[PDB]
């Protein structure tokens, strides 16, 4: 199916500007597929394009191919890992030789860790593992044309995921003992998600457990699959407006702190009440050093009612809780905050993200399907300070 | 009764996480769009971004490895 396609300055121009306009850091995937006689990569296309880019004063970072794994599907080559390590090598002397000599260096991006992955993950990290800053990987749980909305709020489907990272982690292990693994592309479905689903509140349950087990299990960055574009994954829709994704998304960046701790529910089931718990982001105003965030999912059909233990039973705690703007209940791509319909004040201008406080003493209501922040005030946690 | 009791570590970080730990992708694909400019120009879609600081950018998907830089194009 894929043919080749070109790409100009303009286009460089584009991406790289919506990027430093917004505050991001840009990563920039190198095609791979470019191939001398003898199966080597051949740099003479992204060396034309790193000069460019050193030439505008660009400061980006690198990745090489995406998805190497099914190369041979795609377009009848195979590159077996030890040579795409060998490719990796041979760009990080590209970028050493730069204006960037600093830039970092991100890779594979391979699927997620079937046996034929994981050898090719393998042999890449052995060969090329000591020239890239960080181990990219992907993850998707379904396919979109057939994913169902009980799928969506499966918590069997949800743990899928928690195998996938252990088997990243053991061949990084058996490789590259220490180096930070990184979620590259991720997301609910592929096929550009799943109709009428991946672009909904129910969408969400999905996104936050991602991020919690993520978080929990040591993957240090997540990139999510898309943040505009075909399909309906985006967090942004074609009239730049946003999804429900969007908002959670938005709250999570604001409460959820860099620091990760743990939070399990006694009695142990573990199955449809999912729980994590970081300090709160220091970034956020309302906040002090030693807050926790709580941040919690609930796939039960009744609500759920979550006591604190000591020594936080008696905090102030500040309620963030996502619920569907109706009529379409799950399926609604609008949600409320705490009963407040999230929605920007103009084109310039997110709103605010206004807390529930809490009667302290009480147990943290949560809804049936639905999720929830909880940020716990002057917990004075020393290991949040 | 639906009561559920929490237990929490709290002694030390289990993991840090980047600042950036939650980022977001372009698909390649949308370079083969031709309103790439408007799409991306979008002072609507760039406030978003930013609500999103700090945060990665990753470029990339299947398209990443059939798509070749030309300096000639306009
Ligand atoms: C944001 C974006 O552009 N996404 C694309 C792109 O997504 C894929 C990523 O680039 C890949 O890295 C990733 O790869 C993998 C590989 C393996 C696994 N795995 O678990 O084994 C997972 C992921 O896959 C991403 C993915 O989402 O699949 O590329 C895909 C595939 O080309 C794009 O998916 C297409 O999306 C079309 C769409 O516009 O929604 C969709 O189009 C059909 O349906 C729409 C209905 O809205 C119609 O308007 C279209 O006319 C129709 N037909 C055609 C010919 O376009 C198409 O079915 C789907 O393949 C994804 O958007
Ligand atoms: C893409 O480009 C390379 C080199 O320019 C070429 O060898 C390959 O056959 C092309 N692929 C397709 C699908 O046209
Ligand atoms: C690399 O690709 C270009 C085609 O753009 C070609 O001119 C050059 O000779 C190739 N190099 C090798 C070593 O095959
Ligand atoms: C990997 O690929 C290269 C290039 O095709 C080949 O020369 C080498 O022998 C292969 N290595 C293994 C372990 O199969
Ligand atoms: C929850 O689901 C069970 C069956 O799986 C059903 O019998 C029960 O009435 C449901 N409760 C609600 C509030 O929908
Ligand atoms: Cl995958
Ligand atoms: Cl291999
Ligand atoms: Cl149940
Ligand atoms: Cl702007």
């Amino acid at each position: 199916k894929f043919k080749n396609s070109t790409y100009s300055r303009s286009s460089v121009d584009v991406l790289y500007t919506f990027a430093n306009c917004s505050g991001l850091d840009l990563i920039f995937g190198l095609n791979a597929l470019l191939r001398t006689a003898d199966l080597q990569w051949n740099s003479s296309n992204a060396q034309l394009l790193l000069d460019y880019c050193s030439s505008k004063g660009y400061n980006i970072s690198w990745e090489l191919g995406n998805e190497p794994n099914s190369f041979l599907k795609k377009a009848d080559i195979f590159i077996n890992g030890s040579q795409l390590g060998e490719d990796f090598i041979q760009l990080h002397k590209l970028l050493r030789k730069s204006t960037f000599k600093n830039a970092k260096l991100y890779g594979p991006d391979v699927g997620q860790p079937r046996r034929k992955t994981a050898k090719m993950l393998k042999s890449f990290l052995k060969a090329g593992g000591e020239v890239i800053d960080s181990v990219t990987w992907h993850h998707y749980y379904l396919n979109g044309r057939t994913a169902t909305r009980e799928d969506f709020l499966n918590p069997d489907v949800l743990d899928i995921f928690i195998s996938s990272v252990q088997k990243v982690f053991q061949v990084v292990e058996s490789t590259r003992p220490g180096k930070k693994v990184w979620l590259g592309e991720t997301s609910s479905a592929y096929g550009g998600g799943a109709p009428l689903l991946s672009d909904t509140f129910a969408a969400g349950f999905m996104w936050l457990d991602k991020l919690g087990l993520s978080a929990r299990m040591g993957i240090e960055v997540v990139m999510r699959q898309v943040f505009f574009g075909a399909g309906n994954y985006h967090l942004v829709d074609e009239n730049f407006d946003p999804l429900p994704d969007y908002w959670l998304s938005l709250l999570f960046k604001k409460l959820v702190g860099t620091k990760v701790l743990m939070a399990s529910v006694q009695g142990s089931k573990r199955r449809k009440l999912r729980v994590y718990l970081h300090c709160t982001n220091t970034d956020n105003p309302r906040y002090k050093e030693g807050d926790l965030t709580l941040y919690a999912i609930n796939l039960h059909n009744v609500t759920k009612y979550l006591r604190l233990p000591y020594p936080f039973s008696n905090k102030q705690v500040d309620k963030y809780l996502l619920r569907p703007l109706g009529p379409h209940g799950l399926l609604s791509k609008s949600v409320q905050l705490n009963g407040l319909t999230l929605k920007m004040v103009d084109d310039q201008t997110l709103p605010p993200l206004m807390e529930k406080p809490l009667r302290p003493g009480s147990s943290l209501g949560l809804p049936a399907f639905s999720y929830s922040f909880f940020v716990i005030r002057n917990a004075k946690v020393a290991a949040c300070i | 009764q639906d009561v559920v009791d929490l237990d929490f570590f709290t002694q030390e970080p289990l993991h840090l996480v980047s600042p950036s730990f939650l980022s977001v992708t372009i698909d390649a694909n949308l370079a083969t769009d031709p309103r790439f400019l408007i799409l991306l120009g979008s002072p609507k879609l760039r406030t978003l971004a930013r609500g999103l600081s700090p945060a990665y950018l990753r470029f990339g998907g299947t398209k990443t490895d059939f798509l070749i830089f030309d300096p000639k194009k306009e």
